[PDB]
């Protein structure tokens, strides 16, 4: 599978290496090469994994996460375009590295064959983000920002790892392979509890849990924009990917102790998309709603229904796109008017409409808009859910009602309405907007005509 | 009839022929506990190398 990590662990000899003036033109232009060699890995076998090495390996459910995380890394680039030209040419080489070194590290994590390779690349993101959240953040706060992603994501992380040399000791091998085929039923002891307890908390911290979420607020809002949107887009999902596969030998107390956590995210997922109705900082909208889509997936893999684990993997890809378009344009709001406040700028249509032709259906496209691949693995979870208990639907149903609540919200309050007559700093759209903005929402149109690929390994 | 010996002569060390029998075990030692089992063979290359944690060599 070296096709795709040595070339991306070759870019960084290309960027820092690069003229003056091309760097970013560089950038884009091997990073798109890159999105097309790692679609590539689109080749699945039924069940069988794609197994390229002894080290290294990937399948159904690790593939749409290597081409979003691939096909993302010219996002950032032309993202970051405007916010970053002032800064000189040696940090310009120095952040494209830290994106680089970011995707990098994502993609050798999700293609581990090993628990702990995977474990050692899981958390080896954090370094890189910790270095864009702080240093390149904008408001003062990005400070104790950093901190509390850290900090939070370590808080489980040391836990697993202990957990996982237990597993070592006690098995012979932590090899997705051989644990798979070797799992075996973890008891009900209280010493199994404990271990199951390690083995979830560490993803469940980064899922983000209801109460285990305060750093998204504290990070994303602060976090540059290159840094924002990957955070939410990918660097959600390794505790998922980790989920569904750590939850191969938790049988049956999985089962039994879910409870907690299924509670937490079916308040939490309505508490979140109420408080996200009512927050003045746009940016944490998309915050708040993304853990709210977030609940939703902890909720399918505690039942582990296959149809849970269908929708897990699509809204994990759409959600995970879904931030992305929102962010790309509450950036594209904020350094016109240096704020995140949405009551400042309002009826944008009337001086940006090809920018409000974008937000809509970003929008819809959160609604859950069938056919759209985001409705269709959000409603798999609930059928799933419906099997594990039908009285699941209203909680989760009052999810359908906050959501387009707020997720309309915003466009009637900044796309949509009168303009205030004071802010002539408002003007045409740079065509890297709109251009970002296609590569962003077209893929999430293109491949709902085909959702087999991206529904997950259960097919 | 007796002859003084000389200076050194008499600190020379002897040999006696005596008839007393050899003591087999002067200190009384006991059965002394048996080696560690012994190395042998040759050495072959490690199977699947280091064999820690992921590392395939």
């Amino acid at each position: 599978m070296l096709k795709i990590i040595i070339p991306t662990t070759m870019l960084l000899p290309m960027t820092w290496m690069s003229k003056h003036n091309m760097i970013w033109i560089n950038a884009t232009v091997h990073s798109l090469l890159i999105s097309l060699i790692s679609l590539s890995l689109l080749n699945q076998l039924g069940e069988n994994s794609l197994n390229f090495s002894l080290t290294f390996f990937s399948d159904s459910l690790s593939a749409p996460l290597l081409v979003l995380t691939t096909w993302l890394l010219p996002l950032m680039l032309m993202a970051s375009q405007s916010h970053l030209s002032k800064e000189t040419t040696t940090r310009k080489k120095l952040y494209i590295t830290m994106l680089i070194l970011l995707q990098l590290f994502l993609i050798m994590t999700f293609t581990a064959t090993e628990l702990i390779l995977f474990y050692i690349l899981f958390e080896a993101t954090l370094v890189p983000t910790l270095i864009i959240i702080t240093r390149w953040g904008n408001q003062t706060e990005r400070l104790n920002a950093g901190l509390y992603f850290l900090f939070y994501t370590l808080a489980g992380s040391l836990p697993l790892l202990v957990a996982l040399v237990y597993i070592q000791n006690t098995t012979g091998s932590l090899n997705f392979l051989i644990i798979h085929y070797w799992s075996h039923p973890l008891s009900n002891s209280w010493s199994n509890i404990f271990m199951w307890l390690a083995c979830i908390m560490a993803f469940m911290v980064k899922m983000p849990l209801y109460g285990l979420h305060l750093w998204l607020p504290k990070a994303h809002v602060e976090a540059p924009i290159a840094g924002s949107m990957v955070l939410a887009a990918v660097l959600l999902k390794l505790g998922g990917y980790g989920m569904m596969r750590i939850t191969t030998i938790l049988n049956p107390l999985t089962n039994y102790m879910a409870y907690p956590f299924l509670m937490l995210s079916m308040w939490g997922m309505i508490m979140t998309s109420s408080i996200c109705l009512r927050q003045t900082d746009l940016k944490s909208l998309i915050a708040y709603s993304s853990v709210s889509h977030m609940a939703l997936v902890i909720v399918a893999i505690m039942i582990q229904t296959p149809w849970s684990f269908m929708g897990a993997t699509a809204l994990m890809i759409a959600h995970g796109l879904t931030s992305s378009m929102l962010f790309c344009l509450a950036n594209t709001n904020y350094e016109r008017v240096h704020s995140r406040t949405m009551i400042l700028a309002r009826g944008l249509q009337t001086l940006l409409p090809l920018m409000a032709t974008w937000w809509l259906m970003a929008s819809l496209t959160n609604l859950a808009l069938p056919p759209s691949i985001n409705l269709i693995g959000e409603l798999f979870i609930i059928t799933a859910s419906f099997s594990w208990s039908n009285i699941t639907i209203i909680l989760m149903g009052m999810n359908m009602m906050i959501t387009a609540l707020y997720s309309l919200y915003m466009l009637i309050t900044t796309q949509r309405g009168k303009y205030t007559h004071h802010i002539n700093n408002i003007k045409a759209s740079f065509t890297r907007e709109n251009a970002l903005m296609a590569l962003h929402i077209l893929p999430l149109l293109l491949l709902t005509l085909n959702p087999k690929m991206i529904l997950g390994p259960l097919y | 009839g007796w002859v003084r010996p000389d200076l050194g002569e008499l600190s020379k060390v002897t040999k006696v022929k005596t008839d007393r029998p050899l003591p087999e075990n002067p200190y009384h030692s006991r059965a002394r506990p048996e080696p560690n089992p012994e190395a042998e063979g040759d050495l072959k290359p490690a199977k699947h190398g280091s064999r820690l944690f992921f590392w395939t060599m």
